[PDB]
């Protein structure tokens, strides 16, 4: 049900407004601008299209996760699909997300919104901090460990 | 095609004021098609006018005039001496050339 | 240049040919398209035919269809027009000249009288 | 093609095209630009390329260049003077012949245009102070004018088709460069190796080490780069600093 996530700065089609969308047969991304649309709908959103500057297609239960990141103007999501899962309505164990995509938009980003199919998921954050990895025979991370968090660590 | 009449057919006009001529048209012929010889009487005729606008060698800078669409228009600044001689206008723009009706100019004493 | 000079030209019959050539030396000639004018004793001029140098191409107007034919030929510089059986009304006096070349229109030929006689 | 006085304009991206096909045609009669030479032309990466596409007469082909005044450079298209690409120009005898006037170009306008300036409009342009609307009358002027293009037309009057190419010097991430050079490879020998910005010294040989679908060279310990794998096959070598004593 889940879709995609529009991204910003201002929310409307002034500035450069990033979009991905899943067409359950092929992922589009595009930067073209798109006036503010406070409740996407979808059934089978769009109101401007000025400066397409930009395109691109491509292709228990599930817990997808995802993170994005952004520096000097390089956008980069790193994905991962199959999780452990430990005990439902909390994620315990451990996992390895691999990089799936850079995109060079330059697009400047500060706020963004999730899509939703009207007819649950986490968010969290990051800082810079100091870790350590260890790595196994095959190349795979199997442990990490913090070294700002207690005396033993 | 489109046939190039004179509105005067003759300038018996004396020496030293300063006068127009015209060179009129069915239609628009183009904004810079045209130009304007000087057959002297028993020789070959000579452009100093052309692309409406500009000027070929030995012009003086005297003889000008502007114009577009269905008529143009060519000016003068002081008669002379030199001034008796014949002005034919002319087209390019469609498959058939020609050129224009003429006028003998002459100075009167 | 020599300025285009012209085949001379005298009097003929009302019924007969004759061919004007505009053989001349001093410019190229396989990108400069030439052109016919003749003027009838005070009278408007009226242009009577081009040839196109670049592809030797034929086209003139249609006061006379048929009977107006240009050969060029840039081996010896030489530009040779005829018309197929003159009239009496087709005295005049003709130049040889520069048309739909470079935009610096000029270099009228020297002109040559093309006259008929009945006598 | 389109009009001067209404320019086609279009934009290329995210793209690798070599422009040593262009000047090493025989086609193009003019091939002008100072900003940069033809044969830096792919060496050199750069972004958001435009090109600028018309149709005009031979005779005025010096018009389009950085610093010129003119009709056509001054009602129907600008060129600031720093410009930074190249002009393409090259005969359309027959292929805009007929004659043909279906082509239209901007005569009157209130002064210059800013650089790049798309000049559209339709307007009755006045040369005197009375205003005359709906009909063209007395000093009043039809802002357009046609061409010509007769088949058998000379030199300076035949149709020339032009292309500009513009361009910024990398100010964004890179999105057009120029085509990479390759060439073969060799084993068992002391060579100096650039595998695609990764510059080093040793033998090449062949390796059994295994790497995710998703690196591009491994190492052990020191920043000592071991293992790299082949573009072109993405198949896994061994690196080994050569003998000395
Ligand atoms: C994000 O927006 C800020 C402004 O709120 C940008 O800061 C300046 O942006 C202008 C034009 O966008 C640049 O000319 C300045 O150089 C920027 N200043 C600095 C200190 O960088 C910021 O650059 C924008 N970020 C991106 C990636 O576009
Ligand atoms: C490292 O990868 C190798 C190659 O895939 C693994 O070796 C085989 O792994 C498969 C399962 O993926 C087993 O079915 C085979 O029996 C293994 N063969 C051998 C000779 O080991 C190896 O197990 C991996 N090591 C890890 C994941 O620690
Ligand atoms: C670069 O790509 C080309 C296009 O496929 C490769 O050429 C052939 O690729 C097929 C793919 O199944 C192979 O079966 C053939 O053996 C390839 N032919 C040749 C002559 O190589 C080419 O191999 C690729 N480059 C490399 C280094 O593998
Ligand atoms: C989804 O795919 C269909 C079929 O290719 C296409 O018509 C449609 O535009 C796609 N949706 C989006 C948002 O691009
Ligand atoms: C590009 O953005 C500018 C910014 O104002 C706008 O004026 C212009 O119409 C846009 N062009 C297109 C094709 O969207």
């Amino acid at each position: 049900i889940i879709r995609g996530w529009i991204f910003g700065t201002t929310l409307d089609s002034k500035t450069q407004s990033l979009l991905i969308v899943n067409n359950a047969t092929n992922v589009v991304i595009k930067v073209c601008e798109f006036q503010f649309c406070n409740d996407p709908f979808l059934g089978v959103v769009y109101s401007s299209a000025n400066n397409c500057t930009f395109e691109y297609v491509s292709q228990f239960k599930n817990l997808r996760e995802f993170v994005f990141k952004n520096i000097d103007g390089y956008f980069k999501i790193y994905s991962k699909h199959t999780p452990i899962n430990l005990v439902r309505d909390l994620p315990q164990g451990f996992s390895a997300l691999e990089p799936l995509v850079d995109l060079p938009i330059g697009i400047n980003i500060t706020r963004f919104q999730t899509l939703l199919a009207l007819h649950a998921y986490y968010v969290g954050y990051l800082q810079p901090r100091t870790f350590l990895l260890k790595y196994n025979e095959n190349g795979t991370i199997t442990d990490a460990v913090d070294c700002a968090l207690d005396p033993l660590s | 095609q489109i046939v190039l009449t004179q509105s005067p057919a003759i300038m018996s006009v004396s020496l030293g004021e300063r006068v127009t001529m015209t060179c009129t048209a069915s239609s628009s012929v183009s904004s810079s098609y045209l130009h304007w010889y000087q057959q002297k009487p028993g020789s070959s005729p000579k452009l100093w006018i052309y692309s409406t606008s500009n000027l070929a060698s030995g012009v003086p800078a005297r003889f000008s005039g502007s114009g577009s669409g269905t008529s143009y228009s060519l000016t003068i600044s002081s008669m002379e001496a030199e001034d008796a001689a014949t002005y034919y206008c002319h087209q390019y723009h469609r498959s058939p050339y020609t050129f224009g009706g003429g006028t003998k100019l002459e100075i009167k004493r | 240049e020599v300025q285009l000079e012209e085949s001379g030209g005298g009097l003929v019959k009302p019924g007969g040919s004759l061919k004007l050539s505009c053989a001349a030396s001093g410019f190229t000639f396989s990108s400069y398209t030439m052109s016919w004018v003749r003027q009838s004793p005070e009278k408007r001029l009226e242009w009577v035919a081009e040839i196109s140098s670049g592809g030797t191409y034929t086209n003139y107007p249609d006061t006379a269809t048929g009977r107006f034919t240009i050969s060029r030929d840039n081996a010896k510089n030489t530009l040779y027009l005829e018309m197929s059986s003159l009239r009496s009304e087709d005295t005049a006096m003709y130049y040889c000249a520069n048309f739909g070349n470079y935009e610096e229109i000029a270099y009228w030929g020297q002109g040559t009288l093309v006259t008929v006689s009945a006598a | 093609f389109a009009s001067v006085y209404a320019w086609n304009r279009k934009r290329i991206s995210n793209c690798v095209a070599d422009y040593s096909v262009l000047y090493n045609s025989a086609s193009f009669s003019t091939f002008k630009c100072y900003g940069v030479s033809p044969t830096k032309l792919n060496d050199l990466c750069f972004t958001n390329v435009y090109a600028d596409s018309f149709v005009i007469r031979g005779d005025e082909v010096r018009q389009i260049a950085p610093g010129q005044t003119g009709k056509i450079a001054d009602y129907n298209y600008k060129l600031p003077d720093d410009f930074t690409g190249c002009v393409i120009a090259w005969n359309s005898n027959n292929l805009d012949s007929k004659g043909n006037y279906n082509y239209l170009y901007r005569l009157f306008r209130k002064s210059n245009l800013k650089p790049f300036e798309r000049d559209i409009s339709t307007e009755i342009y006045q040369a005197g102070s009375t205003p005359c609307n709906g009909v063209e009358g007395f000093n009043c002027y039809f802002p357009l004018q046609s061409y010509g293009f007769q088949p058998t037309n000379g030199v300076g009057y035949q149709p020339y088709r032009v292309v500009v190419l513009s361009f910024e010097l990398l100010h964004a991430p890179a999105t057009v460069c120029g085509p990479k050079k390759s060439t073969n490879l060799v084993k068992n020998k002391c060579v100096n190796f650039n595998f695609n910005g990764l510059t080093g010294t040793g033998v090449l040989t062949e390796s059994n080490k295994k790497f995710l679908p998703f690196q591009q060279f491994g190492r052990d310990i020191a920043d000592t780069t071991d293992a790299v794998r082949d573009p072109q096959t993405l198949e896994i070598l061994d690196i080994t600093p050569c003998s000395f004593g």
